[PDB]
Parts: C-alpha cells; structure tokens; sequence
C-alpha cells in the first residue's frame, strides 16, 4: 500500500481517498470472479487427466 | 416343481451387429468389449436392440475390466436420450481363436448372471468375419 | 424459492457497455450471477441453475442445469456482447430448458436482466405470456432496459402470467441510478418472495 495514507493527503483531497477504496471494491469483486473462474478450471483439468491416466496404467 | 430353463434364440438387431464387428475389429487383436443393451421379452427371445463398447486394457477382460464407473455414465447418457432399458449381458471378441469361454471369461460371466440370470456372453471372431459367413 | 430450479437470461447488448451501473453494465452482471447462485444454494442445496444469453441473433444455450456454480461462470466466460438479446425467442427456448431439471420436483422460474429497450410487438408477447403459466412458468423481470425512456409492455406480461399457483412472477426496476446493480438485487427479496395459490 504506496498510497491512500499520509502520502496522499499531499498529491489529492482526503475524500479522494474515501472513495478509491471503494473504486478498488468495484475491482476486486472483478478479480474475484476471474479467480474463481480459474478456480474451476482446474478443478476439471486435473480430473481430465485423472481420467486419461487410468487407462494408460491398466495398458502400462 | 423347481425353474426350468429351456431354450433361447437370441436375435442381434441389425444395430447391435454392426457395432460388434466394428468395435472388435478394430481392437483385435487387443480384446474388445461392451455391454449389450435390450430386453427380454417372451422366453425363447433374447432381444438385443444395442451395445456399445466399454474402455479397452491390455489386460484383456478381467473381472476387473468391465469397469461399472463406466458402465454408470454411459446408462445416464442413455437415460437422457431415452434408450436405457436393462442391460441383457456383455459380450467380448477373442481375436482369431474360436467361439469358447475362457476359464476367466467363466467368471466374468458368472456376476452378470447374478444380476440377471438371462445373461449372455456372445463371443465374436472379427477375422473370421471377413468370409461369406460372420461367425458368432 | 424453495425447492426451484431457474434459467436466469442474461441481455447481451452495446447497451451494457455503458457505464450508467459499474464500470459497465456486463461486469456488474458477473458480481450479480455469483451472489444469486449462492442465495439459492444456501436456501436448498437441491436447487439448480441454468444459463442461456441472448448473443447471437438468436438465444443459446450456454449452460444447461447444472449443480457447479463454475460452470455458470465459465459460460459468462464465453458468452459475447455484440449480440442482442430477443426476448421472444428467449422465453421459448428457456420453457425447453425448464423441462429438464435434476429433480421435477424443483420449480419453474424465470429470471431476466432487461439492458435494452424491447422492440418486440407486445400482443406478440402476451401469447407468450399465458403460454408460460400453462406450462407452470412464472418469470420475475429485472427492468433497468425499458426505463432508460421506454413503454412498459411489461407490466400486462406480469398481470398475464400471475394466477392461482406458487410460482408468482414479479416485476422488479432496479434504480438506474449508481447504487450498485448486484447490491439492489441481491437485497431485493427473492427468496422471500410468496405463491399465489
């Protein structure tokens, strides 16, 4: 956190800084969504290969 | 008086057969099987309206190699389209030896007739099928 | 409600580009897809969703019912936004989802973002309308397309379809207004919602 303390009193207003958190809510429920998206591909992708492999040790 | 048992004809839709040959041919001469989908209906038909193909092993058929996880999927998948009825047997292809069960195949047989006692096992000779006659 | 298996339609339009709602319209919708599935989880886990847009020039189907709330996820995933969304084709083609359930017991319900003026003909639609009951189908209408200057078709859609049964369809407008799309909605009852039988 570089920003939203007493470092950026100076560059903008204190009121700037109420709200920019609450611009980065906005982001972070986004990058919550594309993380949980990623969460469930490779709940899959593992599984995939689970079902892969078990045929080639029957043949190993 | 106890059960009788007394003869069966078993009649191989034109469907189930197709896909028997296809399947075991192409496998052979890895072993090649799947389950038989029909019913029974009457007590001299054994109706065979379908099979399919369960996953190959280069442990051949084993007990263990029918696999129900499998078996499991592909009847909801069935359930769905509207074609499950009952499962009628199983059938598996010996490469380009005669129709005869194996000592193992016994087995094998021997759990799907405690499922159903109206079970089969159809073996099937794909290099033999490339004749005048198919030979099952 | 309870027991309730629904089809939530997502409008796909250049009109949820804009950036009335945060920071556009469509990435409002995500936020807003993850909280509803979990409302109706948490009220009964037997409860499924199901997924169609309207992108294209005709509706798909872009999840069936489905117990993964992943999958509902990954479908936004694909979906496109240059597509428009036709609502008359979109009921029909979410009647034939709603006949394929995990369970029959779980309910009907539709569920509709609304980004765009309709240009469908209202008697068009109020066939529709009563075709939905018939087949037990209420539908709860989110509106915020309609109101950016627009007629409300709507509101004989939901007179049309509301009748003795507990599947009761609503008419809800979202405030257009910055307050957050997924915030008003979430909070909005729908899993305090009541029948009509």
């Amino acid at each position: 956190g570089d920003d939203e303390l007493d470092q950026e009193i100076l560059n903008l207003s204190t009121q700037e800084l109420q709200t920019r958190a609450k611009l980065l809510d906005n982001e972070i429920r986004i990058f919550r969504s594309e993380l949980q998206r990623l969460s469930h591909e490779n709940n899959v992708m593992l599984e995939k290969i689970k079902d892969n492999k078990e045929k080639i040790k029957n043949n190993r | 008086t106890g059960r009788d048992d007394t003869k069966e004809t078993v009649y191989i839709s034109s469907i189930a057969l197709l896909k028997m040959l296809k399947h075991g041919r192409a496998g052979v001469p890895m072993e090649v099987m799947g389950l038989m989908l029909g019913e029974f209906v009457d007590d001299y038909t054994v109706n065979v309206v379908d099979v399919f193909a369960m996953p190959q092993s280069g442990t051949g058929v084993s007990v263990e190699a029918v696999d129900d996880v499998f078996q499991a999927k592909m009847m909801d998948m069935l359930k769905q389209t509207g074609r499950d009825q009952m499962v009628v047997g199983w059938y598996h292809s010996h490469p380009g030896f005669g129709c005869w069960l194996s000592s193992v195949d016994v087995n094998t047989q021997k759990s799907f007739e405690q499922l159903n006692s109206r079970a089969v096992a159809v073996v099937v000779d794909p290099i033999q099928s490339v004749k005048g006659k198919v030979v099952i | 409600m309870v027991l309730e298996a629904t089809v939530l339609v997502i409008d796909n339009s250049e009109y949820s580009r804009n950036g009335d709602f945060p920071r556009t319209r469509f990435e409002a919708q995500i936020d807003s897809v993850e909280f509803i599935f979990q409302a109706k989880r948490n009220s009964n886990p037997e409860n499924t969703v199901g997924l169609i847009s309207g992108a294209g020039a005709n509706p798909r189907v872009l999840s069936t019912f489905t117990a993964e709330f992943g999958k509902i996820l990954a479908g936004l995933h694909d979906t496109q936004i240059e597509g428009k969304l036709h609502m008359a084709t979109a009921l029909q083609i979410a009647q034939l989802t709603l006949k394929h359930r995990q369970n029959k017991v779980q309910h009907q319900r539709i569920v509709a973002f609304v980004c765009s003026p309709i240009s469908d003909s209202r008697d068009e639609l109020i066939r529709l309308a009563k075709t939905l009951k018939k087949n037990n189908v209420a539908v709860d209408i989110i509106n915020f397309g309609e109101i950016e200057q627009n007629t409300e078709l709507l509101d004989e859609f939901i007179a049309a379809v509301n009748n003795p049964q507990e599947e009761t369809s609503h008419l809800l407008t979202v405030t257009p207004g910055p307050r957050l799309l997924y915030e008003n909605i979430a909070s909005s009852p729908i899993i305090l919602e009541e029948g009509s039988s």
